[PDB]
């Protein structure tokens, strides 16, 4: 039997290849093609700002944080042009409610990231990875860390669980009208999304490239693997939350939490 | 630098021409997003590092999303197509096109009169706008927050909800 | 650099898409109530000032924390206003 | 190595194109779209002016200009909401009363 | 290389069309083996339950919607044939109007039968419909000498 | 520079009003009551008038590079505050008959007062922009308040697109000047190449929309017919009063305004504003469109003084007193129009043919409209005549013969429609805060009469304020 966890996803990709493509009638054609890469390329290029090595850095640009927020905001357009390209009021309203809770729960990550970039004081990722040299920026900011966790898992990572189905009748999940390679493109996109959120979390919250007794790149890789397993553990443990309860625990509870979080970090940093 | 600036400026020009020539709205929204991305590329090429990435997060990531919401919810595609193309003929496009072209040639003649004094792509970091925003310019920020409260209340008012 | 990685990514996109091709009116009560998203459109603009703020705070100091507290207090007053009037509530 | 004239004429071209889009079309959505285009053109002109002199004068009012754009687009979109809620016709000639 | 064949054996997407009865055992199986199954995304359709003349067009539209590589598992006597309902209102088997690949007798079959259905279907999927001049061997003929050699069974007065 | 207590005492008008918005917004979210919100908003604006005395204890000084606080700005803040006080007292009787959400009105007027008292204090081109837009957003939204009619929404949408268009012209002009000059500060500007002048012309377009000048006046009829009469009190008086201060300060400080290239263009706009106002104003039979037509001519008389600001120092007090007289005349006239709509009444039916009688219906209120309507024209015993007299003197002082002749012939043409409305209130006939609204317009009637017959005390205040 197959011994590797990734080989199942590999076979899934093989399966999506060589499948006949049908044209949709009474549909727009340019967005039907362009909507997959708005979901894929965003979290693909979210990987372009990680300091995997000082000598093998993929991009030595001055700002990486703002690019990450730009991808966070950009992701919504994939659910919107997918909703309009569904060309069925059912599916369109399903994607409208999915984009609703998406825009609703994407607010928190930037304000949660303000704490770590304020105690770091720079946008160049070399400064952040050199800041976590002895003390990581997770001990004081527990609330900011969990708020960024909720926000990162809330951006189309399936934790809300309103993507392929709809609690509300008169509408339907928006993953139905795509059946060619685009559905595999969606899955591989969320896969690079979860691994890139984990990598950004480890290299921005915890200390990357430390190397206590072993070479630091495999130290980063193993820590990323532990956070991968913990993310999968809590994603599976996380039950489906209906639309209402998600709206209830959104703007009410965590906007004050992040505002007092910014107050606490600004009071303690000086 | 020169070839990149020329090609992204021409991309912006072509996207601006495309958004003002088509009829279907969603194509126009896509081409306007392309134009905004080109403008952010111009901002990064000039050296305004805190502008190209600031435009996308807010100007091309929330407000245009609101435009997409309203054009999606009206469901105006599939209805009222023929008469808009009937009325918007090239002949009535020429009318104000030359009137705006007089303005264009006047501002080109005004701007070509000065010397060049060319500036390189100087990089401006966020460390100094964090001071200049907080130097003389604090009351601008405070009154802008009050401005945003004003926008919130006038949008709540004139977008009043009801039973329907 | 970033340009090389972008060229690689767009070349991979062209390779996958080309390979894929070779392989072979009235809404009534429905929708509406996007005003949570309009609240986001305004609140992202409010938080962009904190986006610019987060880079330089050590040289700002006590008046900076004071008027940042005033700013977020104004935002909090607006938020509780929208909550208490019934604008920010259950939405379809 | 690009001087100011190229960027300023680019901003002027986008300004003119946004004004033309504000003029020629009938749908209020399209006038708001051209309005936002021409606001962005003016903001581009301001940003190139601010970064021309090589100090931090371009990012100081650009944020507030896009704040104005956000508020104006929001009130305009709510006006479109209530206009289409009142009357199904979305032409500007429906609201063309008090002529002369 | 046969890598393409390996891809389809390793991973399959099931579309559960179990009807009024016979689906409680299928659910018993599915909740142990496995919101992922979606219309127009699956390549496997496990038709269970009695196929009726009135609702047969529904099954024909769902059969038409799926992609070019189509697999169908009939489970139960009510889906293989008309089963016990040889009546004016029941069509005598889902195989009358859609091709079927695997037949799982029983009324209702067991979850282990569903497991053996996936095993016989990956076996057919790994030989390329999958005849390949290897499927003439039949479960009636393969385990025949296994079944005939059974002599003693437990008396039915015990648990 | 940093914050000193001198800066806070100087900023006290912008502060009391901002604290009022917060308290009003908290009060709206707490109770959503009309009486409490009206009381809280009027108390804050009255507290801003009281604190004008305290900034008078402070001298002529800067707060930031954005603003300069002089005694000139003290008077302009006062004009804007009484207009805000005037509009809330006229809105309570109109909004008592409104069906729902009757409490957002004072919040928007308070934002507009912040915008008005920010254009009084100006020293940098950016403060000019933070002020224009702070006042427009309530004027974006308050002409669309009570959108249940078919014309309020119409008026709001026409003003919305056009005001955003003017702001985009102002911003593009604001940068094209800063390309030449190293700073956008008014004083630092101009330190006559065509790009600076070309940038200046774009700011004239973006400023002359809100000041209702001759090729931009098309909005002033329509929204004045469409908007509620309480909004028209603020839209006629406060906005243009606040806006005229910043456009005068730019030409006083900037050395580019000294050059004759901009001077000739503004004079022709002023010439045509008087003419293209006072000729199309005759045929109107609607009172709101009639006042909107007169507004174009009044801002034209202000411009014929402003062109001769640079010749003789009497133009400072001339602009100031005509603004004071123009405030009182329009507040009394627009208050009577709003006071006729004592309930909401849906669409108010106001017209020149609808104002037959009105002396045997309500005699006191007809007297106020007549006194103010004669004050708009140039009839003596009214403060408008003294304001008219200084602008004639300023034009004589600077030898602008075509411009002063335009005022006289514009006065000669414009006498006609003011007099019809004055006599049409004498043909044959076809709650507590309402008494308060009557008191405001009656108080203004007494003031314009006593400052027309006896105008010295107002001049003493103006020369006290001018630097
Ligand atoms: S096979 Fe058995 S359980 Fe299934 S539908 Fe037929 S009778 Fe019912």
């Amino acid at each position: 039997v197959g011994w590797g966890g990734s080989l199942q996803l590999v076979a899934d990709m093989i399966k999506m290849f060589f499948k006949e493509d049908w044209i949709p009638k009474f549909s727009d054609r340019v967005i039907f093609t362009l909507a997959p890469m708005i979901a894929f390329t965003s979290l693909l290029l979210a990987f372009a700002i990680v300091p995997v090595s000082p000598g093998w850095v993929v991009a030595d640009l001055n700002i990486g944080i703002l690019f990450f927020l730009m991808m966070a905001g950009l992701a919504v357009y994939a659910v919107l042009f997918a909703g309009w390209s569904s060309n069925n009021k059912y599916s369109l309203l399903g994607a409208m409610r999915a984009s609703a809770q998406t825009l609703s729960y994407e607010v928190f990550l930037g304000l949660s990231l303000m704490g770590v970039v304020a105690q770091a004081g720079s946008f160049n990722m070399t400064d952040i990875v050199n800041s976590q040299a002895h003390v990581w920026n997770v001990i004081p900011q527990f609330f900011g860390f969990i708020t960024f966790a909720i926000a990162g898992v809330a951006v189309c990572h399936r934790h809300p669980f309103d993507q392929p189905e709809a609690e509300q009748e008169l509408a339907d999940g928006y993953h139905i009208e795509y059946s060619g390679m685009k559905f595999g493109l969606f899955f591989v996109g969320e896969y690079i999304g979860i691994v890139t959120i984990s990598a950004l979390m480890v290299t921005l919250f915890f200390g990357g490239w430390q190397g206590p007794l072993l070479p630091p790149f495999i130290w980063f890789a193993l820590k990323t693997a532990f956070f991968m397993m913990m993310f999968i553990l809590i994603r599976a443990s996380l039950p489906r939350p209906r639309y209402d309860q998600v709206m209830s625990f959104g703007w009410k509870i965590c906007l004050p939490l992040t505002l007092i979080n910014l107050l606490v970090t600004a009071a303690v940093i000086l | 630098m020169e070839f990149a600036f020329y090609i992204c400026g021409l991309i912006a020009i072509l996207a601006t021409l495309r958004v003002i020539t088509h009829t279907n709205p969603v194509h126009a929204l896509l081409y306007l997003i392309i134009s905004l991305l080109a403008i952010s590329g111009v901002f990064f090429s000039l050296g305004a590092y805190f502008a190209g990435a600031l435009e996308i997060i807010v100007y091309a990531g929330a407000i245009m999303v609101l435009f997409v919401f309203v054009v999606m919810m009206l469901n105006l595609g599939g209805s009222e197509i023929e008469q808009e193309r009937q009325w918007l003929k090239p002949q009535v496009w020429i009318g104000p096109a030359i009137l705006s072209a007089i303005m264009l040639v006047v501002i080109v003649y005004a701007i070509l009169g000065v010397n060049d004094q060319g500036i390189d792509g100087t990089p401006i970091s966020a460390k100094a706008v964090g001071i200049t925003l907080f130097g003389p310019y604090v009351l601008a920020v405070e009154l802008a927050s009050m401005l945003l409260l004003a926008g919130l209340v006038v949008a709540f008012h004139v977008g009043r909800e009801e039973r329907a | 650099a970033f340009a090389i990685f972008l060229i690689v990514a767009i070349g991979l996109c062209c390779l996958m898409l080309v390979g894929g091709w070779f392989l072979g009116a009235r809404l009534r009560l429905s929708a509406k109530f996007y005003l949570v998203a309009m609240f986001f459109v305004i609140f992202d603009v409010e938080a962009l000032y904190l986006f610019a703020w987060s880079t330089s705070i050590r040289e700002s100091g006590w008046v900076g924390f004071v008027e940042a507290a005033i700013f977020i207090f104004v935002l909090l007053a607006g938020l509780v206003y929208l909550v208490r009037i019934g604008a920010l509530d259950w939405t379809p | 190595m690009i001087p100011l004239q190229h960027g300023l004429i680019l901003a002027a071209i986008l300004f003119v194109l946004g004004l033309t889009g504000l003029v020629i079309r009938r749908n209020l959505l399209f006038m708001l779209i051209g309005l936002e285009i021409m606001i962005n053109a003016s903001a581009l002109a301001f940003v190139v002016a601010g970064s021309y002199w090589g100090q931090t004068d371009g990012q100081v009012m650009y944020i507030l200009a896009i704040s104005l754009a956000a508020a104006e687009a929001s009130i305009g979109l709510a006006l479109l909401l209530q206009l289409h809620r009142r009357r199904q016709n979305l032409n500007i000639d429906s609201v063309s009363e008090m002529r002369g | 290389n046969d890598m393409v064949n390996w891809g389809r054996k390793n991973s399959i997407w099931p579309y559960n069309f179990g009807l009024s009865c016979c689906y409680v055992e299928m659910v018993t199986s599915f909740t142990a083996v496995h919101l992922r199954a979606s219309p127009r995304q699956a390549d496997l359709m496990v038709v269970a339950g009695t196929c009726f003349t009135k609702m047969a067009p529904v099954i024909q539209r769902l059969y038409d919607q799926m992609l070019e590589p189509k697999w169908v598992i009939s489970m139960g006597a009510c889906a293989n044939s008309g089963g016990m309902y040889d009546i004016y209102s029941v069509v005598q088997g889902v195989d009358k109007f859609i091709p079927v690949d695997v037949y799982i007798p029983g009324c209702p079959p067991r979850p282990e039968a569903y497991m053996q259905a996936l095993m016989l279907l990956q076996e057919s999927i790994g030989k390329e419909q999958g005849v390949y001049r290897a499927n003439m061997q039949s479960e009636r003929e393969r385990k025949r000498g296994e079944r005939i050699a059974v002599t003693n069974l437990r008396t039915p007065d015990e648990i | 520079m940093t914050i000193t207590p001198q800066n806070l005492i100087a900023l006290l008008p912008l502060l009391i009003v901002g604290l009022t918005v917060v308290v009003v917004m908290l009060s709206i979210a707490w109770r959503r009551n009309h009486f409490l919100n009206a009381t809280l908003s009027v108390i804050g604006l009255n507290a801003a008038l009281v604190s004008l005395w305290f900034v008078g204890q402070a001298g002529a000084m800067d707060v930031t590079p954005l603003m300069r606080v002089d005694g000139f700005a003290m008077l302009y803040t006062g004009l804007v505050l009484l207009a805000s006080l005037a509009t809330c007292t006229f809105a309570y009787p109109w909004l008592e008959g409104y069906n729902d959400n009757k409490d957002e009105f004072y919040l928007l007027v308070l934002i507009a007062a912040l915008g008005g008292i920010l254009l009084a204090n100006a020293n940098h081109l950016a403060s000019l922009f933070l002020g224009i837009e702070l006042i427009s957003l309530p004027l974006f939204g308050l002409v669309g308040y009570a959108f249940r009619q078919k014309r309020s929404l119409e008026a709001s949408i026409k003003y919305t697109i056009l005001s955003a268009a003017a702001s985009s012209f102002l911003l593009f002009g604001m940068a094209l000047v800063y390309a030449q000059s190293g700073d956008l500060s008014f004083v630092a500007l101009g330190k006559n190449e065509p790009l600076l002048l070309a940038g200046f012309g774009l700011m004239i377009v973006g400023l002359g929309f809100k000041l209702s000048l001759v090729p931009f006046h098309l909005w002033t009829p329509d929204v004045y017919q469409g908007a509620p009469a309480p909004v028209s009190t603020f839209l006629a008086t406060a906005s243009k009063i606040a806006i005229f201060g910043v456009v005068m300060r730019l030409f006083l400080y900037a050395p580019v305004g000294d050059s004759e290239a901009i001077r000739v263009v503004l004079a022709i706009i002023a010439f045509a504003s008087i003419i293209f106002g006072n000729l199309m104003a005759l045929s109107q039979t609607n009172i709101k469109r009639l006042l909107g037509y007169s507004s174009i001519s009044h801002l034209g008389y202000l411009l014929v003084a402003l062109i001769a600001l640079q010749t003789g120092e009497m133009s400072m007090e001339a602009v100031g007193v005509y603004l004071a007289g123009y405030l009182f005349s329009s507040l009394g006239a627009f208050g009577v129009v709003s006071l006729m709509s004592s309930p909401y009444r849906g669409p108010d039916a106001d017209s020149l043919f609808s104002y037959r009688g009105l002396f045997w219906h309500r005699p006191i209120l007809a007297a106020v409209m007549t006194v103010m309507m004669l004050s708009l024209a140039g009839i003596p015993m009214t403060l408008g005549f003294i304001g008219k007299f200084y602008v004639l003197a300023v034009g004589v002082q600077a030898h602008l013969w075509w411009l002063v002749g335009a005022v006289v012939v514009g006065s000669a043409i414009g006498l006609y429609y003011y007099l019809r409305v004055a006599v049409s209130l004498y043909l044959h006939a076809p709650n507590w805060q309402y008494s308060a609204g009557g008191i405001v317009v009656l108080i203004s009637a007494l003031l314009v009469l006593v400052l027309g017959v006896w105008p010295q005390p107002l001049i003493s205040i103006v020369r006290l304020a001018m630097p």
